């Protein structure tokens, strides 16, 4: 064949997004998860099955004790990692890596470790003629099909920012901030303690990442919400737990994102969304921020929630000069944003060349990874 | 046609050793005949399966020798009339043939002490019942079945009540066309039954059951909202059934859906799934295919007219599918495997023993390794039920326990058993096939899709207590009946067992082996195929027969013969001719520098490796080429 | 021969089931009940026979005092035990356990001493090869050809109640409530004191067992049908004693098997058998619970009872969330549901490694069956 195609895979925490380049959406989408069964079985023949990924995982929940092998970025596992891309090659794509370059994704500010180790991995365990590990703000940039704008990046992992300028890159202007879809969900069950509702344990977690997923919404302006909040009537909805047990959810709904904005609720100091990315704009160069201000883009799951866009605008536009327009560009399908914009590079003619090589990291080594790429 | 199988030839073959004469069945079949009256011991003929090839038409020139030896009114001329019956039952037609035997046949040739014929019968081993119910994708099942359909009239299939091909679930891939024209053959078998003497009476019950067991696919089992036990809605197929065979509908539709079981002393219900009793109709369609046909062997010895009997001693003679390729290889394709693994032990010991005799017949005192080994690891790889447990075993376990799934088994059976050596999981990309083994033959993959569903037969007691008190006398003779009967029995451990009787019969006597091959497809001679006389060269077992002699001492010349023909080698260590032809040996080995491991010393001969003769003849092509230098220069100057 | 088959022995109080492994039904049935001559004979040529052991017990009723050996799965007289067991062995099945491994049953939460002086036993009495002592309740569930369920598993010993998913099992939610056949026949003898007929032996004892083995049954409302006694047409019945006298029993009849939903009429607090099974899912991951609505299993002896299913589901309806549908799986045959899974359980191939060896057992003790086995 030509050009071999090219395997694309983005990891942030919680989620593994795999597929060939030179499509419009991946293939497979599952939970990064590994879950072992606490309970010690007793039947004959069963499984046994020492451990399982993926939804698979999801399926057998209550059983299993499920571990999230990467967090903030940083893999804390690196077993259950391989396990899990062992899962996205041979259980979902069915292919043999040796015949397909790899495009990993890749947090910005993260330890060197996780980089050098990947590729560590890529080469010595899935014989792998080529990879490359990339910044996950600049593919969702491409995904977006825009030169120039400020990407405000969070997953379940943690949250980035990187403002980009006509392709270039600033550094010192790039932010990564502490925050992320699973932090949310912490505070989550936490809140609703408050209403009685417990859940302590990752299985149920889960469902409460999964209340968030639809629930969840962010206020255009909190404290009015909460205010009206005092009559209950729309801000109340019923969720359906897999028990059978209905759940009640009222203000505690909307102020679960609002964390986003007021980190004083989880407790850190580190400044809200909007407060950073005015951080980052800031130490970028006075030329260039008009078109900053104008073209941020949003990237990542838990940009997904309804109104989120709306509040950054309201909030970007409230600290800025009102000289400017600040329009934000957050599209729908925002979640598969890094994995697109992989999918757009590995079919990137020019592209072609810039692949670390098999052949360069048996020479050179797995350090090479920050010398050749960004 | 060729010209041989006259009596000439016959009788020239006779009393004599297999070397004395050029390469002929006539010989082998000797060995066996001379052997018995030498050696009182009852002899066994094994043919390996090969199409179509006439292996039974070589077999009746094979009788037709034992006639004309053992004297003192035609042979049993019937047994010609006999191949039909039992092509019609037992064939199908398949991917490698039109016409391939699944069951094994075992004849017997009875001879009294004085070394004359008593009479013959039959026995019908490994049957693969599986194929009636199931069926390969491009394959169909037996001859009987079509032949049915297409040849009887009106006349016939009005009682019978037969219907089309597409008319019945356990027919698989329609009516797979196949003809062929039909119906004239199904008219040829009529007569060859009627000529054995069945009536026709006989026939049409034959004919009945044989639609019954296709019946047993009308019927449908309906799940029931949110009960298990599922039930049978719709009568009229199961009365049809009732109508063909002595069953009352509401006993026989108690008796399948909700079973009774005797918890001693006293009887109590079962609740049965629809899957379970979905494979309880598939049991009864299978076992009764399978008693149908035993009736078929034995009234058939009937037919068959003795002497005066249980004197002394038979002949068998083994007609088996070879081992088979596919591309494919499903469940039956494994079972075949097996038998013709175990039967192919039997052989290399055969040959064991054969040589180890030999040795000693030599005055060489030599060992080494049984031969038979070689075959056993990957024996007990699909047979050894316990400590690692086989895959047969595996598969039942699997069948039995609650949610099995196909998936279940493989994963489990790699974690089980992978370790073994012989046991190989192609992993990665595809190989379609999901796992593989190593036999004598080669590499073979298989593929595990539907195969707990394959080795379920699950027997009810009830129901076949019903059929022994059928009203109809054929059905109810027919079930005239331990293991783990009822539920559990698998078709694996059926077949299983069903060999191990063979084996038993076999290991009872003194083998010998033929091996046939087709050229080509053509049906035609002048043309030899390669590729697939390699084909048939694997799974008859030959390669590994070679491979097996190349490490003993295969080329076994006398002093005599070495000396005289191979002198010209070393003028040298040849002496003056002290003779007695050892020495001659002696001196030669000695000077030509071989490893003491490459021969031997026997009391008539020296054994030799492989190659040893292919050096020692390139010293006499070589010495020749001196020779033929010296000569001709010597007689030009 | 291949494979040597193997034994299979269920003893919850009350019946000794037993038979081949790789059959569907055992052979021998009989009471585990030991009898003994407690008026002395006078004749000669009598006997002697110090006492009587299974249905030959049962035949002559009379003479003997009956005591069951094991009462709440706990074994109260051993010598009795052996007895029984020795019965079962040369009696019925004519096997020399030297020749078979020898799969017994046993309930759970049950004390350490019956387990451990129930192999001691096994080896140093009958001498055999191999044994195995499992959960009753999992045993019903592999008969059952489910993977998953909530057993509730009530013979003559006592009542229990496992929950299982996917294989696996639930310590914490594992449940043992102190009811059995037992109890409700000493209840019902009770009852019908009330109606003049006194039963005051444990020959008759075993007559009233035989009557409810049939007459009762369970009401699908209790005060509704209580009610109906008013006007009795239906809910009396005669029953014909072995004396010949006649008794007729009303709306005793029903309030018998009541006891298991109202244990107060039995005195005691522990909760009806509805609500244990509720104590059992309740206690169980909230992810799961679904499917244990769906499939609860009843087995023993004491499920017997026609309409207890309907009452069941009637209840757990009731107080569960209607929001899933509660089905309940009650084959008939469940009285031996036990046995049958012990025979598909020896029949296993991968179990026949799992075996308690005597080897085993001669090296390290009794002790070591709480080690290997559940
Ligand atoms: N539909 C949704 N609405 C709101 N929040 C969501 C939604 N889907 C996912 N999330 C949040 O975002 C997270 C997924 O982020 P993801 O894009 O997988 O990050 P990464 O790409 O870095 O792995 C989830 O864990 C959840 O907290
Ligand atoms: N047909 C029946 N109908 C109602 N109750 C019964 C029936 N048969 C037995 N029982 C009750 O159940 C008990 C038998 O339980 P069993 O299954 O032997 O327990 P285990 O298996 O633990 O020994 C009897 O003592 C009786 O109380
Ligand atoms: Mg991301
Ligand atoms: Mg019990």
């Amino acid at each position: 064949e030509e050009e071999i195609a090219a395997l694309v895979i983005d990891n942030g925490s919680g989620m593994c997004k795999a597929g060939f380049a030179g499509d419009d959406a991946p293939r497979a989408v599952f939970p990064s998860i590994v879950g072992r069964p606490r309970h010690q079985g007793v039947m004959v023949g069963m499984g046994q099955k020492d451990s399982y990924v993926g939804d698979e995982a999801q399926s057998k929940r209550g059983i299993l004790t499920l571990k999230y092998p990467i967090e903030h970025g940083i893999v804390t596992n690196w077993d259950d990692m391989e396990k899990i891309w062992h899962h996205t090659f041979y259980n979902e794509l069915r292919v043999a890596p040796e015949e397909h370059p790899v495009l990993l994704t890749e947090a910005p500010l993260n330890p060197k470790a996780n980089r050098e180790k990947m590729t560590q991995i890529m080469f010595e365990t899935f014989n792998t003629p080529a990879m490359y590990v990339a910044i996950q703000a600049v593919l969702s940039l491409y995904a977006s099909g825009r030169t120039t704008g400020i990407v405000m990046d969070s997953g379940d992992g943690v949250t980035h920012t990187v403002p980009i300028y006509e392709g270039y890159a600033l550094p010192h202007a790039i932010l990564r901030l502490d925050l992320a879809g699973r932090d949310l969900t912490d505070y989550l069950m936490k809140i609703l303690t408050e209403r009685g509702y417990s859940f302590t344990t990752t299985a149920e977690r889960e469902i409460v990442r999964d209340i968030k997923e639809k629930l969840c919404y962010v206020a255009l302006d909190f404290e009015q919400e909460m205010a009206t909040a005092a009559s209950s009537s729309s801000l109340e909805k019923s969720y359906e737990l897999p028990d059978g047990q209905v759940i009640t959810i009222g203000n505690e709904r909307f102020r679960c994102p609002e964390a986003l904005f007021q980190p004083s609720f989880l407790g850190m100091e580190s400044c809200g969304i909007h407060e950073t990315t005015f951080n980052s704009i800031m130490k970028c160069d006075v030329d260039i921020r008009k078109d900053l201000y104008a073209n941020t883009v949003l990237s990542g799951g838990t940009t997904m929630y309804p109104g989120i866009a709306d509040r950054m605008q309201k909030e970007i536009t409230a600290l800025a000069p009102s000289t400017m327009k600040i329009k934000i560009i957050a599209p729908p399908e925002r979640k598969y944003s890094v994995w697109i914009g992989g999918s757009i590079l590995a079919s990137l003619s020019t592209f072609q060349q810039m692949w670390i090589s098999k052949q360069e990291y048996d020479e050179s080594g797995p350090s090479i990874v920050h010398r050749k790429c960004f | 046609q060729l010209p041989i199988y006259t009596e000439a030839i016959v009788e020239m073959y006779r009393g004599k050793k297999r070397h004395e004469v050029p390469p002929h069945v006539y010989a082998v079949t000797e060995g066996a005949y001379r052997s018995m009256l030498q050696d009182r011991e009852d002899q066994s003929i094994l043919c390996t399966g090969e199409s179509g090839a006439g292996k039974t038409e070589n077999t009746k020139k094979v009788i037709q020798y034992l006639a004309h030896v053992a004297s003192s009114g035609e042979l049993e001329r019937q047994l010609l009339q006999a191949n039909p019956i039992l092509e019609a039952f037992g064939n199908a037609k398949t991917v490698k043939n039109d016409n391939s035997s699944r069951f094994g046949k075992f004849i017997r040739i009875n001879f009294d002490v004085a070394g004359y014929i008593v009479g013959a019968n039959i026995e019908t081993y490994l049957l693969e019942k599986s194929r009636a119910i199931r069926q390969a994708k491009d394959e169909c099942s037996f001859h009987i079945f079509y032949q049915l359909l297409g040849g009887a009239g009106e006349q016939l299939k009005a009682d019978l009540l037969l219907e089309p091909c597409s008319h019945y679930r356990f027919l698989t891939n329609g009516p797979s066309s196949s003809p062929g024209q039909e119906r004239e053959l199904f008219q040829e078998t009529l007569e060859s039954l009627r000529v054995l003497g069945f009536s026709h009476e006989e026939i049409i019950s034959m004919l009945r059951m044989v639609s019954a067991v296709l019946q047993f696919g009308n019927i449908a089992l309906k799940r029931e909202r949110n009960t298990d036990q599922a039930t049978m809605p719709d009568n009229t197929a199961a009365q049809k059934l009732c109508r063909l065979l002595g069953l009352g509908v509401t006993d026989f539709s108690r008796a399948l859906l909700t079973p009774r079981i005797k918890v001693g002393r006293d009887y109590v219900q079962k609740a049965q799934t629809k899957e379970q009793a979905d494979f309880a109709l598939e049991a009864l369609a299978k076992a009764t295919y399978e008693r149908l046909f035993r009736w078929l062997v034995l009234r058939l010895n009937r037919a068959l007219d003795r002497s005066p009997r249980q004197g002394a001693s038979f002949l068998g003679i083994l007609d088996i599918a070879g081992f088979e390729i596919f591309q494919l290889n499903s469940f039956e394709q494994l079972c075949i495997n097996y038998t013709n693994e175990k039967l192919q032990q039997l052989f290399n010991h055969t040959m064991f023993v054969l040589e180890q005799e030999e040795y000693q017949r030599e005055g060489i005192p030599w060992t080494f390794l049984d031969f038979g080994l070689d075959l056993q690891p990957c024996i007990d790889l699909i047979e050894r039920p316990a400590n690692p447990p086989g895959l047969l075993a595996l598969l039942d376990e699997e069948c039995w326990f609650p949610k099995a799934t196909d998936k279940s088994f493989v994963e489990k059976v790699a974690q089980e058993q992978g370790g073994h050596p012989k046991f190989q999981r192609p992993r990665h990309l595809r190989d379609q096939a999901d796992f593989s083994v190593l036999h004598y033959a080669g590499k073979v993959d298989y593929k595990a899709n539907e195969w707990l569903m394959k080795n379920m037969d699950p027997l009810n007691d009830n129901v076949a207590a019903l059929l022994h008190q059928s009203t109809d006398r054929l059905t109810a003779e027919i079930w005239k009946d331990r293991p783990r009967r009822g539920m559990f029995r698998t078709v694996g451990q059926l077949y299983k067992e069903s060999l191990s009787r063979l084996m038993a019969t076999l290991s009872n006597t003194n083998p010998s082996f033929v091996r046939c091959i087709v050229p080509n497809h053509e049906k035609r001679a002048g043309k030899l195929e390669p590729r697939l006389v390699l084909d048939q060269l694997r799974c008859n077992g030959v390669l590994e027969g070679i491979r097996i002699c190349r490490q003993g001492f295969p080329n076994r010349i006398l002093f005599q013969e070495f000396r005289q023909r191979y002198e010209i080698l070393t003028p040298n260590a040849i002496p003056k001719g002290f003779m007695d032809g050892k020495q001659a040996c002696e001196k030669m080995i000695q000077a030509l520098e071989l490893d003491p491991n490459l021969y031997r010393v026997g009391q008539s001969k020296i054994f030799f490796r492989a190659g040893v003769l292919a050096q020692l003849e390139e010293e006499r092509a070589s010495e020749q080429t001196k020779s033929d230098y010296l000569k001709r220069a010597n007689e030009l100057v």
